[PDB]
């Protein structure tokens, strides 16, 4: 995990190879290409509560928010598994309205 | 590690404070005293320089 020890990206493996009076090192790196720019917001307010992601980023693609893993592009919908609560929505600067899905009472009907 | 991908700098105060083992409710709830601090830890470097 250490930056640039390994190559340029981050270290995937490394494999040896003799030369003369030396070694040469060949290593696999994963680089990350073809970015898009998105909206974003630190917290989500619901019923009054602040939602903060578990793991990932809240972006929108111009009018729904989802949460994504942060290297790679993946979006998927905010639910209570998907995220975390945390006080009241006033503290948090840059909050934003949206609605957090709960699957259990959309299973009771 | 790549192209410079643009983040607010506060989100990217938050994914630093997971990188030590905090969680990051703990920096939005505490935004400006943090920056604070920061700020004054910055403005003695210079005056002890
Ligand atoms: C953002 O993505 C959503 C996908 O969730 C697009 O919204 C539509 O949402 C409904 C119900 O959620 C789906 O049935 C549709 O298939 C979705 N797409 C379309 C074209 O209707 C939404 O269009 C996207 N917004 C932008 C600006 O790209
Ligand atoms: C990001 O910066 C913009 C300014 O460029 C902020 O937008 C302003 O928001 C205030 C409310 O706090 C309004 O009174 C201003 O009229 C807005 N200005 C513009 C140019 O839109 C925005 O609030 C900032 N975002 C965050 C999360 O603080
Ligand atoms: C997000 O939703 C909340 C929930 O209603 C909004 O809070 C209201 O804000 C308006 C104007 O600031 C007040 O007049 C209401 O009294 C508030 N309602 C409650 C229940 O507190 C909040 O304004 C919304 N955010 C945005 C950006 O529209
Ligand atoms: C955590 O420590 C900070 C010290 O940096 C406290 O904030 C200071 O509190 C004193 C009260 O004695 C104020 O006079 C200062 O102005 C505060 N500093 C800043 C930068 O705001 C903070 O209260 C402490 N928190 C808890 C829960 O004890
Ligand atoms: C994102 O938008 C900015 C302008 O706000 C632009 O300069 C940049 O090239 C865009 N990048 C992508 C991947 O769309």
């Amino acid at each position: 995990k250490r930056v640039d020890f390994c190559g340029k990206g981050y270290h995937l493996m490394s494999f040896p190879q003799s030369a003369p009076h030396g070694v040469v090192f060949l290593h696999v790196t994963y680089v990350p290409a073809q970015e898009k720019n998105f909206t974003t917001a630190p917290a989500i307010c619901h019923d009054g509560k602040a939602h903060f992601p578990r793991e990932g980023v809240f972006v929108s693609n111009g009018t729904h928010w989802f949460v994504t893993q942060r290297n790679f592009y993946e979006p998927q919908i905010i639910t209570t598994d998907n995220t975390f609560v945390s006080g009241n929505c006033d503290v948090v600067i840059g909050i934003v309205n949206n609605t957090v899905y709960d699957p259990l009472q959309p299973e009771l009907d | 590690a790549g192209a410079a991908l643009q983040i607010p700098f506060a989100m990217q105060m938050a994914y630093r404070f997971n990188g030590i083992g905090v969680t990051q409710n703990v920096l939005y709830e505490n935004q400006k005293l943090i920056a604070n601090q920061f700020n004054s830890a910055i403005g003695k470097i210079q005056d002890s320089l």
